[PDB]
RNA sequence: AUGUACAACGGGGUAUUGUAAGCAGUAGAGUAGCCUUGUUGUUACGAUCUGCUGAGAUUAAGCCUUUGUUGUCUGAUUUGU
RNA sequence: UGAUGAAUGUUACCGCAAUAGUAAUUGAACUUAGUACGAGAGGAACAGUUCAUUCGGAUAAUUGGUUUUUGCGGCUGUCUGAUCAGGCAUUGCCGCGAAGCUACCAUCCGCUGGAUUAUGGCUGAACGCCUCUAAGUCAGAAUCCAUGCUAGAACGCGGUGAUU
RNA sequence: UUGUGGCAGUCAAGCGUUCAUAGCGACAUUGCUUUUUGAUUCUUCGAUGUCGGCUCUUCCUAUCAUACCGAAGCAGAAUUCG
RNA sequence: UUAGUGACGCGCAUGAAUGGAUUAACGAGAUUCCCACUGUCCCUAUCUACUAUCUAGCGAAACCACAGCCAAGGGAACGGGC
RNA sequence: GAUGAUUCAUAAUAACUUUUCGAAUCGCAUGGCCUUGUGCUGGCGAUGGUUCAUUCAAAUUUCUGCCCUAUCAACUUUCGAUGGUAGGAUAGUGGCCUACCAUGGUUUCAACGGGUAACGGGGAAUAAGGGUUCGAUUCCGGAGAGGGAGCCUGAGAAACG
RNA sequence: UGAAACUGCGAAUGGCUCAUUAAAUCAGUUAUCGUUUAUUUGAUAGUUCCUUUACUACAUGGUAUAACUGUGGUAAUUCU
């Protein structure tokens, strides 16, 4: 057996308990008790009747049991082996962050190159 | 039902498929990005605890973030927000989808380890999988590697070796 | 006719209805008045609204129950193989 | 029609059962079966199962109705100086409304054994044969009589207790 | 009382492809009934409340149905007589 | 739909101040139909007040041959008596 | 300074703005000056941006003109009809809408209403001339995407492949 | 060189039909001193360091996110 909700008073309706209103568009409605289903013909409102669940949420009534989320804070932890990287020569390179030398002696060494081929271009055009 | 986990430092991911009503009845009124101990479910996943991050009910539906009740809806979507792709701009369109919080309508969940228990998973701990790729910008690079304002991103450039056949080229 | 006695009360439970009075509020359609002229200025009016409040009231007269309180428990008539 | 009751030594309890009354009713569907039968067209039945109709006897867990629960709340007019709380409006009106009563508008339930009629038969004469019949005899109807059900003879009775 | 009305019989010329009687039944004839209408004037004119319907009980059977059976011009089905 | 309305008309026996035909409005007039409405009904239930009921007090009348159980008979042809 | 004519253009002061725009872009060439540093300069383009103008247009709009009907003669104005004022909205004028106010507006020179087997024109047929009839249709302008209403995107749609 | 995907443009052009519509459309004729205008074409920003004397990267700032890797849902959609 199942167990159900007031349609609009949102109360557990027992078997044989209540009633079950089945209006033209197909949709069901379920009621425990004539109050709800009066209340429902004359047509008025959980939200406004102050002793329906709807209204206790609406209004925030004994609700604590939701409290909040909370905010994350932790870096990734995972240097990911980005596989044109070997993982050990990524660090090693992480590591080889100083001796910028090296690159100083490329750099010079690369403009001797770049005067000798616009020496060598100036020469071809000659 | 279904689970599509994620380990997400690794970056792997594996499929589980599961039975105990009363196991899942853990995961039943939950929500999205909630979290959940692993050993309620599963004393392989113990220790572990999981984050949900979507799912896909029977009949193909998925989920979204807070939307809310646990049965399906019509919704209007548009660009910047999941479960649409425009084809076309400006475009929106009604769809249906499936609520956020859990229930038994769900063939799939998915999952994701925030923590890891004590014992490991051959298919997500135990394998790793790497990044795909490499950054693409300077900054982005000297950040990687922390190296400075004149640390030569030309040398410390990434590099892919790809053999066409006999011969080879770093990329 | 002196006891897991009976009653009247009280308390608790169960039910019904629907959130009492009173107090407070930088809630409130707006309107007057003030002067320290305002840099929310405050005082007065004002349906109603919110909190204290699923609160309060009623609840056996043919509902349940009682470790409580207070009482009551020898009047009359008749009858024989 | 229901309801009391004198006298039976008293009083009380448990009982018996003469007599009287009597109640259950009908249909559909599935299956039996597209079977039997029949050239075909068409088209059954017994048993079984699930339901239902008419009637009756109860019941009130549930639903529904009823509301002087004058129980809760609300509303108009007037009056209590205003408030609070109330009166009156031949039950002032409205909504909800327990309890009780109640509804095929709700739920439950509604027994089986024998003797027979018609009729079909057994053996078998009368009539050397034949026959259900004459003697005997079998099975058999929604019939009747009991089982069961309701009263309990107030001049019908028993057992038992205590009997100033 | 029972003409009239209603109901049931006896006989059996014929109908029924043949076949009096499955089911019918002419000409004739013996009866029953008092739910018809008449006839009569016994009772009541010093008053027996007048038609129908509503409601309610009971009875009769000349049984519409339901239970059992028999017969058929009854293959089944349906129907008819009892 | 024996009703109603429109039509027909050799009209038992229509008909012209015995007034004929028609007619807005009107009607505690008569009649039919439709909408709404409903306990009129399906199908009955419940509540209230005053009664009935019991009691104190007060306290009549109609009627009365004698009276008061039935069946059948016969009888003035339907008796409480036989 | 201009216009037929402006509160025009344009400029200037005071402040305002949740603050716009004012190049973190790309290719080819790679050259000159030297205190030779990866020093300082440097070409031809593509793309992008404010404002003005232009062009492509768009929206509103002046004047004149449309078939048949009186067996349609009075129509509009409650709840917008004609106008005025102010404001909102618009890209912008304006009853386009709202508030207040006045009582106006159209009509026998045919209003209003109805009908059309009516999209209008440029034009087609037939004609001495005048004319009558037609024109959905190869061009222009409109409207529509099964009927209605609505809306995002964008310079541009009440879009319909 | 170059698929895919992001981005920018276009997709409102064109094409089809004539249902609506009778001062409405439309024609010719005016006006915008009453307005918007992508694209073009031609012109066109020295002025922006904010207590603007360390507040700053100006040889130049930061974050996602597709495509793709892989795990899947769906009976199915130019779904996810």
């Amino acid at each position: 057996m199942k167990v159900e909700i007031d349609s609009f008073s949102g109360a557990k309706i027992y078997p044989g308990r209540g009633t079950l209103f089945v209006r033209g568009d197909s949709k069901i409605f379920r009621f425990q008790n004539s109050k709800s289903a009066s209340l429902f013909k004359q047509r008025k409102n959980p939200r406004r009747i102050a002793w329906t669940v709807l209204f206790r949420k609406h209004h925030k009534k004994g609700i604590t049991e939701e409290v909040a989320k909370k905010r994350s804070r932790k870096t990734v932890k995972a240097q990911r082996p980005i596989t044109g990287a070997s993982l050990d020569l990524i660090k090693e390179r992480r590591s080889l962050k100083p001796e910028v030398r090296k690159a100083q002696r490329e750099e010079k060494q690369k403009a001797d190159k770049e005067k000798k081929k616009a020496a060598k271009a100036a020469r071809k055009a000659e | 039902m279904k689970l599509n986990i994620s380990y997400p430092v690794n970056g792997s991911q594996k499929t589980f498929e599961i039975d105990d009503e009363h196991r899942i009845r853990v995961f039943f009124d939950k929500r999205i990005g909630q979290e959940v101990d692993g050993e309620a479910v599963g004393d392989e996943f113990k220790g572990y605890v999981f984050k949900i991050s979507g799912g896909n009910d029977k009949q193909g539906f998925p989920m979204k973030q807070g939307v809310l009740l646990p049965t399906r809806i019509k919704l209007l979507l548009t660009k910047n927000v999941s479960c649409y792709r425009p084809r076309r701009d400006g475009e929106r369109k009604r769809k249906s989808v499936r609520g956020a919080i859990v229930g038994p309508d769900l063939a799939v969940l998915a999952l994701v380890i925030v923590k890891k228990g004590e014992q490991e998973l051959e298919g997500l701990t135990d394998t790793t999988v790497p990044k795909r790729l490499g950054p693409k910008r300077a900054n982005n690079i000297r950040k990687f590697f922390g190296l400075s304002k004149e640390d030569d991103v030309r040398d410390f450039v990434i590099r892919r070796e790809v053999t066409k056949g006999e011969k080879t080229y770093t990329k």
